[PDB]
């Protein structure tokens, strides 16, 4: 089941804002947005979701996943994005043309409201999902400039869970 | 709708270049092939990115006041990589791989006919990129063959038509003068317009 | 959607190696900033991807190459802006150079910068000429569609491989050039926002390499 | 419109009165008023409808209750506004209460405005939490629809009959809650309206009344 | 000619100000004929 | 010629990229000078071929390896020479340390040009022990050739994949060993060349790469 991933999980932040990624219209381009891990049993974004919760109770877990995203912003307002995935034993990419060699989706405002990357395959040194302003976020006058994105992430049928413990939030 | 066809658009003689002959006092004269010598039949090629024809080449040699008197004169292609002529008595007249044509004043002019020679499949003149040296097309010599030097200065003119000539990729038609004979130079200042002006947007001059 | 074949034919083999796997992937260039008071962009293709993963790396290491490619150019604006952009390939663009001078030695030639600008493009400085010397009122002879504020947001373009030998390099030789332009510029009220995206993604449709010099 | 059946079942009937008549129409609430700093809403389903109308009647005066619903939740913003709405049902919505005492005859607990609000509903206090202690970040475990302002306006959900026990009092015992929640906030620019409403309609599908108790 | 017939309504927040793109060609009946060199040169 | 198969299996494929082009070509490594005071030479295949062309820029920029080998160990001497090789792969070759220490935090232990030497190779130490504290005398039970300067000058070995995982590092871990050990030295008559080349080409066959991290 598709869970929001609390990607904002920094200091500075309130109790439900850290549940959205900002994205803005002075905020230049080809230039990174948003970085996150991919492995759910780990301390991080994955913490706050359903799968990374059930996988605390299991030591071994493999499979693939599934990351969803959402455009929370208004109608008129069109832009692209380049998600980004880059497999483990690789480095965060520092430049939007390095990260378009890895896995990636350009994913626009217009057509489509919500894209989804699907993880290949990880396991129990994880891969880096990243997300890079594109184009821009262009806007028309009497709309606001500044909207946000709701990440989810979920597991699928090639996922497997196996030697149990007893977990460690109690 | 037989004159609007790209082989009727281009096959047609019609002046190609002028060369100078001395023999006092250099005894020669070269001509390099390029059909972008004048800005006439250069704004035509630069319609279409590819080409590919042949070609037939009309030399008619008159004197400097205009009598045709009975010489003997040596036309000379050199094909491309082959050495020009550096003298007018020099053994690259004498090579047999450099075809020559003998004909005097006072025959009618002499008349060619050189095919495509090209490496690529086609000739372009638009190259983007770096290395267009690689449609050189020959040269042409042209000396009077005599064992003395005579004292007379000639003058060629050569004459250029395309035949079978096919055409690809075209592209728009280029406006602003030209600068440079290789280069599409154009000048950023005093850019003019495709249109001439007039008073207002609601008339009809 | 709309999908503009360039000239009428489709990308296809040398009647060499194929990657076939990782090559024919969406390389989505960074996203240019269009403004009010903005001219236009172009990019050189064979030499846009040279830096950028799969296909850079099988691209510099050989020493022949043929491919075609797929063009797909987002628009993304709001319901109130306004404006047209032209997005045209041109067969061998060759930059020309801007001056007065007639001397072919002191004549003025753009620089490498210019000419292959790279996987960032390069802004026009005259675009009612091209920067050829040739008129945009007519470049509608290329492969081309408008990207009108008020009908659509987007364009593709399949073009094939436009050259007179089959094979070439792909760094000593640009093949064509893709060339937004903003005919009619770009409106908008106050508070909207003041620049809007422009997304390019690319996909190397039928890719052959050969001549493995390492 | 996109419908989402709770739990893949439909609601039916008991393996009784059957009123069919006035009881399977459709209830309007009052809209709510979503602005830029609200929280969110919970509504109690069996004890929001015991005061309007044939089903109040109907069921304050019997002593056995079984039915499932058929909600509507509309959400009409202009094409400027922008935002994010979460609608959820939540079986057994047990509200939590706020303190930090451990005592158990100290420690605070939610009053009857609290826990059954009635036909008016009530707001979250700590929407992170559900009010519950429990975080909305993994709420969509329950059956639930995006209300996206730039997608749709409207969420739809048939809920079945949840409840270990095949009939109990519609009057002591709410049977499930429907929670509205705005993850991502209201944004508008200036001269449009501060607020935009929110409407809800109720279907009483497939109800059973028992115990005719006057 | 081209003649502005009712007005160009316009709602707030939006620009009073647009254009319009002319473009020409010929057709499948346009012929040509009897050629001669150009003088734009 | 006579053929030794590892373990009498071929190296197959998984039940991942395949080159199958340019990775099936016999690398051929710089000839080794054995003389008469010569101990033996040791190489970890995995990282053998790592910083030489094809093979080694797609595996060291995946992730995912699995290969076979086919080795081919030629040994040209003159008939006038008299020795004899042994030459053998060993599975999970570890290098062990030479020392009297029990305390682990100051017992020596092998170098990373130790244990995994590269495209040159490395001698042996103690080669009565193999570098491991086991005696070669009962190395025969390996796959294994003997080179014998009087019967022939060439050996063969054809090795599958030996792993517990069927996919594995190419960088971190060494699969398995090759080993040549002059057990009978070279002697000669004085004039004669005093030290005789052995050379050593590679074929991967059945290569299969994972994970294109770049």
């Amino acid at each position: 089941v598709e869970t929001i991933l609390e990607v904002n999980n920094t200091t500075e932040a309130t109790g439900l804002t850290r549940l959205l990624i900002p994205v803005s219209s002075q905020n230049k381009a080809d230039e990174l947005c948003a970085a996150f891990m991919v492995d759910p049993g780990r301390i991080g974004p994955w913490q706050s979701t359903l799968v990374g919760q059930i996988c605390r109770y299991y030591t071994q877990w493999s499979g693939s996943l599934k990351v969803t995203f959402m455009f929370t912003g208004s109608f008129m307002a069109t832009g692209k994005m380049l998600v980004a995935y880059s497999p483990p034993g690789s480095a965060q990419p520092a430049n939007r043309e390095t990260a378009m060699l890895g896995t990636h989706v350009i994913w626009d405002f217009g057509l489509q409201s919500s894209v989804s990357l699907v993880i290949p395959w990880i396991s129990n040194t994880a891969g880096v999902v990243t997300l890079w302003y594109q184009t821009n976020y262009v806007v028309p006058p009497e709309t606001p400039g500044e909207a946000y994105i709701i990440a989810m992430g979920a597991a699928q049928d090639n996922f497997t869970l196996k030697i149990c413990k007893d977990t460690d939030e109690v | 709708v037989l004159e609007t066809t790209i082989n009727h658009f281009f096959s047609r003689s019609g002046l190609v270049g002028v060369v100078n002959l001395t023999d006092g006092t250099t005894g020669y004269a070269t001509w390099d092939i390029d059909i972008m010598g004048f800005v006439q039949l250069r704004r035509k090629c630069e319609m279409f990115t590819y080409m590919r024809f042949n070609a037939e080449f009309t030399f008619v040699t008159t004197t400097k006041n205009g009598e045709a008197r009975p010489y003997m004169l040596q036309y000379m292609y050199v094909p491309p990589g082959a050495p020009k002529p550096t003298g007018r008595d020099a053994f690259q007249w004498q090579t047999a791989t450099n075809p020559s044509v003998f004909v005097k004043l006072t025959d009618p002019p002499a008349q060619v006919s050189v095919p495509f020679m090209s490496p690529a499949s086609a000739y372009q003149w638009f190259y983007d990129g770096y290395p267009c040296p690689n449609n050189m097309m020959g040269t042409f010599a042209v000396r009077v063959v005599s064992r003395e030097a005579s004292q007379l200065k000639l003058q060629t003119r050569v004459y250029m038509k395309l035949k079978h000539v096919r055409a690809w990729v075209p592209r728009p038609i280029r406006s602003q003068p030209y600068l440079l004979k290789n280069f599409p130079n154009y000048d950023s200042s005093k850019i003019t317009n495709s249109a001439r002006d007039r008073s207002s947007i609601k008339q009809a001059n | 959607a709309n999908i503009v074949l360039a000239y009428g034919e489709w990308p296809e083999y040398c009647p060499p190696t194929r990657p076939d796997v990782s090559v024919n992937r969406f390389y989505t260039l960074d996203s240019k900033m269009w403004q009010e008071n903005s001219t236009g962009w172009y990019w050189k293709f064979p030499d846009v991807l040279n830096k950028t993963g799969v296909f850079g790396q099988n691209a510099q290491f050989h020493y022949l190459y043929r491919s075609g490619f797929c063009l797909h150019v987002q628009c993304n604006a709001s319901k109130f802006h306004q404006g047209a952009l032209l997005v045209a390939v041109i067969p061998e663009f060759v930059i020309a150079g801007r001056g007065s001078n007639t001397k072919p030695n002191e004549a003025p030639h753009p620089g490498f910068t210019t000419t292959f600008p790279g996987t960032t493009g390069a802004t026009f400085h005259d675009p009612y000429v091209l920067d050829s010397g040739v008129p945009l009122s007519q470049a509608l002879i290329y492969p081309h569609q408008w990207i009108n504020l008020r009908t659509n947001n987007c364009a593709t373009v399949i073009v094939p491989y436009i050259n007179a030998v089959p094979f070439d390099s792909a760094i000593n030789h640009s093949n064509f050039g893709l060339i937004v332009i903003p005919v009619s510029p770009l409106k908008y009220s106050s508070g909207a926002t003041t620049a809007i995206p422009i997304t390019i993604t690319i996909a190397p449709l039928n890719s052959e390499f050969g001549g493995l010099r390492q």
